[PDB]
RNA sequence: UUCGGAGAUACUCGAGUGGCGAACGGGUGAGUAACACGUGGGUGAUCUGCCCUGCACUUCGGGAUAAGCCUGGGAAACUGGGUCUAAUACCGGAUAGGACCACGGGAUGCAUGUCUUGUGGUGGAAAGCGCUUUAGCGGUGUGGGAUGAGCCCGCGGCCUAUCAGCUUGUUGGUGGGGUGACGGCCUACCAAGGCGACGACGGGUAGCCGGCCUGAGAGGGUGUCCGGCCACACUGGGACUGAGAUACGGCCCAGACUCCUACGGGAGGCAGCAGUGGGGAAUAUUGCACAAUGGGCGCAAGCCUGAUGCAGCGACGCCGCGUG
RNA sequence: GCUCGUAGGUGGUUUGUCGCGUUGUUCGUGAAAUCUCACGGCUUAACUGUGAGCGUGCGGGCGAUACGGGCAGACUAGAGU
């Protein structure tokens, strides 16, 4: 399945993380199909971004995103906003 | 029966693949090797960069004759190939496994190392 | 084997060859027959007996003993080996 | 209950085939004909322009065709070992 | 209730049947001068499980079998015999267009051709599992996406002519077979063609690449960390299941090597993470955690993950800072 | 040693056309990482992240024809009779 994971691009002490659309089949440090997003777990309240319009995109055709980034989802609101719940809003600080 | 002028197969592994009889050991003037009876041969060819070279003096056993050989039972012997293993002088054999199928009448002259690597032994 | 369910896997495998063997001995009998009736150019027991001929090659394909591409292609050949008898 | 029971194909241009040009040297070989391609590409090093040849293979489907025929072709699916080209059209004919 | 056994009804659950995964993931670079790799295209010549979406269906049944139990043989490895029981395992059905054939329309071309349909005659699918009483998991037929993949091709990328003739399934065609798919991929027949001095065929060497080193650049050297692609998995040959197979920790055979045997017979493959021996001038811990991420499975909690996160050792290298 | 000559390389003047080379523009690709510029943070650095170049090449479309190339011609100055 087409997933929309975490994948690992940080140093020992920082575990950058930048999110794309890849196959499931795939290792985390290769060809993702395409960017849409980063999360930096190092600032006070995150480092958080997504395309907010390809992800749309993706979980319309069927990406579907892991456990982490599901959270996320939520909290960037594009779960609410695909899934038609009334909390469809952004929720980020 | 084998005697001197006769080539045997080598039955091992040590690289001579045919010996020519030298010696029938085991007496003087003694004619034929049966199953089980030392021989010493020349080895007459082996196979290329092979740890037995050609040319070589060795000692070796008969164990295999295309003579019938007979046991005490009544019953008798016999292959389609004259075949011997190289020994050392303590009778066991210089290669490291044995080929085809053995004579039994090893087993009674001590040839029990041979015995217990021959794949099987009639 | 070594995994514990490496064994499972080909106890299946095995059940898996056998009933797939009956099948492809069953439709080898059967288009052999069909070859049997075309050669002789009897033209109605060879047009009578395609309701059991795609009727067994249909069932294969469902089951997926073999797969549907090729299944086409074998009922096309016999389809077009009887448009000229 | 309201759907269309056929989703339409999602209109997707149509990937075309490539086209060339050349000349032909040999004929009888049954429904195949040989086009002797040409291009120029420059040196990658002392920077000329080097003259480079073909000899392929290409379908007739009426095995018509003299020496020469300056004609031109576009790719296919291949129909042989080393057929992976198909006549198009004849034009100014071997004279 | 014996004082240390019975009671499946009962959460809970050993052994057992089935599904998915195991083709991802990790290693090595032996082989390979090749569409193997880099770059760009074609597939009107193709496949793609689980993911998303649109539409109908879940309709009747049958018969075995594991496991279990009683036993037999063998040293074991393992295996024979007899009862007995299921399922989303297996088999039989009814209806169902994206099978086919034939005859036609309507659109488009790039020729074999492509799609949407109609008529007629043939055809093929499934299934159930739980509930504090708006806990929920399924399945099947298909249209289209997404992704992965397969194949084909232009260009590019070592030495050598003290390698000049190579090719017979070779070159093409027809009818077939076979494939997911075109294709001498294979086969019967027919003709005698194809490649090559722009280097065929051969010999030697070699994994390739983004890159790395150097250089003002062009070039020269190199392909180590990372990442992408390929090939391989003791050596050599082959199939199976499954959507998907160099099937490293799957199977079959042959070969070489180590071990057990009661001598009849069997087991093994660290170029996975370690670690050992051996070669060398020379390169390391038989550690912890699944805390995070990626992945596998389950409604889920959860279990697995030597991937991964780390950690130890080597000044092995770069950077930083002290020894006032 | 010299010459002839095969492949190849190269080729006078002029007209028209094609636009293959050449050349212009756009689109797509040229993954990520690497290298360069600018910021940001690990105490600075090494290292990392983000934005902009690089990705020189290739494919499609729309322009051009000065030069080279193909084609259809012409001239006599080269060449030959
Ligand atoms: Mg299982
Ligand atoms: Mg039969
Ligand atoms: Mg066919
Ligand atoms: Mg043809
Ligand atoms: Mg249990
Ligand atoms: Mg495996
Ligand atoms: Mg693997
Ligand atoms: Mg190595
Ligand atoms: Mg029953
Ligand atoms: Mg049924
Ligand atoms: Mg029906
Ligand atoms: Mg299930
Ligand atoms: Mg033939
Ligand atoms: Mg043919
Ligand atoms: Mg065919
Ligand atoms: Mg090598
Ligand atoms: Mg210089
Ligand atoms: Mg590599
Ligand atoms: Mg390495
Ligand atoms: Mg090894
Ligand atoms: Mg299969
Ligand atoms: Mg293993
Ligand atoms: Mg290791
Ligand atoms: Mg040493
Ligand atoms: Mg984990
Ligand atoms: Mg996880
Ligand atoms: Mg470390
Ligand atoms: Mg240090
Ligand atoms: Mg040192
Ligand atoms: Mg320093
Ligand atoms: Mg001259
Ligand atoms: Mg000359
Ligand atoms: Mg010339
Ligand atoms: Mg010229
Ligand atoms: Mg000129
Ligand atoms: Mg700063
Ligand atoms: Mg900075
Ligand atoms: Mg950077
Ligand atoms: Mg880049
Ligand atoms: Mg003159």
């Amino acid at each position: 399945a087409v997933k929309i994971k975490l994948t690992r691009l940080g140093k020992i002490r920082n575990p950058q993380y930048r999110v794309a659309v890849a196959d499931a089949r795939t290792r985390r440090d290769g060809r993702a199909i395409e960017v849409i997003g980063r999360y930096h777990p190092k600032e006070e309240p995150s480092l958080i971004e997504i395309n907010s319009e390809r992800a749309q995109y993706w979980l319309s055709v069927g990406a579907q995103p892991t456990e982490p980034v599901l959270k996320l989802l939520k909290i960037t609101g594009d779960w609410q906003k695909f899934k038609g719940l009334p909390g469809a809003q952004g929720r980020l600080k | 029966m084998i005697q001197q002028e006769s080539r045997l197969k080598v039955a091992d592994n040590t690289g001579a693949k045919e010996i020519l009889c030298i010696r029938v050991l085991g007496g003087s003037s003694r004619r034929y090797a049966g199953i089980g009876d030392v021989i010493v041969a020349t080895v007459k060819d082996a196979i290329p960069g092979g740890n037995v070279k050609r040319g070589d003096v060795v000692k070796a056993v008969v164990v295999r004759t295309v003579k019938e050989r007979r046991r005490p039972d009544g019953s008798y012997i016999k292959f389609d190939e004259n075949a011997a293993v190289i020994i050392k002088p303590d009778n066991d054999p210089r290669g490291t496994r044995i080929f085809g199928p053995v004579g039994r009448e090893l087993r009674e002259k001590r040839f029990m190392k041979i015995i217990s690597l021959a794949p099987e032994v009639l | 084997a070594n995994i514990k369910s490496q064994q499972k896997r080909n106890r299946t495998n095995e059940r898996a060859r056998l009933r797939n063997k009956a099948v492809k001995s069953s439709l080898r009998t059967a288009v052999r027959a069909f070859r049997e009736a075309a050669h002789a150019g009897d033209k109605a027991k060879a047009a009578e007996l395609l309701a059991s001929t795609n009727r067994k090659l249909d069932k294969a394909a469902s089951k997926g003993v073999i797969h549907k591409n090729q299944a086409a292609n074998k009922k096309s050949a016999l389809a077009q080996a009887l448009n000229k008898l | 209950v309201k759907g269309p029971k056929h989703t339409p194909r999602t209109p997707k241009p149509r990937g075309r085939r490539k086209t060339r040009i050349g000349y032909v040297v040999s004929d009888k070989m049954q429904k195949t004909i040989v086009v002797e391609l040409e291009d120029r590409m420059r040196h990658p090093l002392y920077g000329k322009i080097i003259r480079t040849t073909k000899k392929v293979k290409a379908h007739d489907e009426d095995s018509v065709a003299g020496i020469g025929d300056r004609v031109s072709l576009m790719e296919t699916r291949p129909l042989s070992a080393t057929k992976r080209w198909r006549l198009v059209e004849i034009l100014e004919k071997a004279k």
